[PDB]
């Protein structure tokens, strides 16, 4: 399952992703790796930004 | 020191770190928001994602009984602190007793470590480290990200940027473990320490400004007369406008040697005057001019996220992004248009200013921010006085600052013990220091607000 880095805009609940795993609950502000295919979504209503970690 | 006891809380902590990272938990982050925490916050994050690793990081104000409940309520398998904790740790054992926990912090700690087991207290101050120079809170990050992978060493940058943004190198040199994490980064070529003009706006400020807006040291006769700084360079020959990195190594020097001269005339304190010229990081990974290229311009430009509530917005940019520092950038700047707006609707609208027999009181409305109200005062006076806004988080609220001068201190007039006392009656948050404070307070008891508070003087 492919994740993410991603900066939380506004307070959400936990959601439960395709790796069986639980993500959240956050805060606004948060930055946390979720499941791409749920923080694409989330950067798609403007609820979160993608952040890149040069590794 | 005992650096080799240290060392082995650092381990400790790592392990417990990597081990719940091999089971895929969740490493929930908690970090101060101010450089130093951020940094920090940058350094676990970048970690635990180099191994691979899920994390959510949160930047906070500080440590609270309330901030702990919702933590709790998580119910998290592994809780790391940065940059806090160490003054808490009774109430992290009691009630995060069932998960795993990481303090990393260079606060001087309640206890020298944790009582239960799965708790770890990674803190140089009970094995005799100084809190304010042997080590930062993101250096002790460093240490931690370093010992769970020695990749984490191309992090050394990021944490001197919050060694100096919490001052370690007030004294103008480096000292204790920071020295190991400077070598770090010199042995990578990602920092470079040269010995120059130790003063804020070495990048994006001009010369007449990083000379007016000098502390530690001050520069008598130039610090806070903006005018006089342009008056001195151009008699010394500079160019006023002109920035300190455009500066050849010989006009630097020439510079160096100008104001240490000048100190010495108008009597400058013979500690201040060792702290002109010393240690200054900056780092080939960014271009020169950019704020980011120096420790002291990075963490303030860290500063000015954390306090403007995107303190992960900082913390990405630690980590690389550019957008971030994109819009970080625009924030900054956006910011700064609501002051010279703020500031220019106290002197058109100066009019509807309550006459007080103590204190000056303004009501702006929703016109400022309740953030901008603290600097509203003081231009009011640089032209006690209190301005009152509208809460913007709230609604029912008004938020409101004192400030004032010392000619006012000396004759009594202490703002924060009446601004709380006052709090106190009309049933809200309040009080600060003696010059400057801050008060939370129904917005329908204003006229009630003007006459406690001159009473109460």
């Amino acid at each position: 399952v492919p994740k993410e880095a991603y900066i939380i805009q506004i307070d959400l609940p936990a959601v439960l992703g395709p790796d069986m795993k639980e993500y959240g609950p956050f805060m606004a502000g948060d930055m946390a790796i979720i499941p791409t295919v749920i923080g694409r979504a989330l950067v798609e209503r403007e609820a979160a930004r993608r952040v890149r970690i040069f590794l | 020191m005992d650096k080799e006891a240290f060392l082995e809380r650092v381990r400790e902590g790592a392990e417990l770190i990597k081990m719940h990272i091999e089971l895929g938990h969740t490493i929930r982050l908690i970090s101060h928001r101010d450089a130093d925490g951020i940094t920090a916050g940058a350094i676990l994050a970048k970690a635990v994602a180099r191994e691979g690793g899920t994390f959510q990081l949160s930047i906070v104000k500080q440590v609270s009984e309330e901030l702990i409940d919702q933590l709790a309520r998580e119910k998290r398998e592994i809780y790391v602190f940065s940059d806090l904790g160490s003054g808490s740790i009774e109430l992290i054992e009691e009630k995060l007793n069932f998960a795993t926990v990481v303090v990393a912090d260079h606060h001087p700690p309640e206890k020298d470590s944790f009582s239960t087991d799965s708790h770890v207290l990674v803190n140089p101050v009970p094995f005799g480290a100084n809190s304010v120079r042997d080590l930062s809170g993101s250096g002790v990050a460093y240490f931690v990200a370093r010992e769970m992978n020695r990749k984490n060493r191309d992090m050394a940058y990021v944490a001197i940027v919050g060694a100096v943004g919490d001052m370690q190198e007030i004294d103008g040199t480096f000292h204790g473990l920071n020295l190991e994490i400077i070598e770090d980064g010199k042995e990578l070529g990602i920092l470079e320490v040269r010995k120059e003009l130790r003063l804020f706006g070495r990048e994006s400020r001009p010369l007449y400004q990083m000379l007016a807006y000098a502390t530690n040291p001050e520069i008598p006769e130039i610090t806070g007369d903006e005018r006089k700084a342009i008056e001195w360079l151009r008699a010394k020959g500079f160019d006023p406008e002109m920035k300190y990195w455009q500066l050849r190594e010989e006009e630097k020097r020439k510079l160096h040697e100008a104001l240490l001269v000048h100190m010495i005339k108008h009597g400058a304190p013979k500690e201040a005057i060792d702290r002109l010229i010393g240690d200054v990081v900056i780092s080939p990974l960014y271009p020169e001019g950019d704020v980011r290229h120096e420790a002291r311009e990075f963490a303030t430009l860290l500063n000015a996220t954390g306090r403007l509530n995107a303190g992960t917005l900082g913390v990405a940019i630690c980590l690389g992004d550019e957008e971030a520092y994109k819009v970080a950038r625009k924030m900054l700047d956006d910011y700064k248009k609501e002051q010279i707006e703020a500031r220019k609707f106290i002197i058109q609208n100066w009019n509807m200013v309550e006459e007080g027999e103590h204190a000056y009181v303004f009501y702006a409305g929703k016109n400022i921010r309740d953030t901008l109200v603290g600097i509203a005062a003081n231009m009011a006076i640089n032209a006690p006085v209190v301005v009152l806004a509208d809460s913007d988080e709230d609604e029912n609220l008004v938020k409101g600052s004192a400030r004032t001068t010392e000619k006012a201190l000396e004759k009594g007039y202490h703002l924060g013990e009446a601004l709380k006392e006052v709090a106190e009656k009309l049933g809200g948050e309040g009080g600060g220091h003696a010059i400057a404070a801050g008060i939370r307070f129904p917005k329908n008891r204003i006229d009630e607000f003007i006459k406690l508070f001159n009473e109460a003087l």
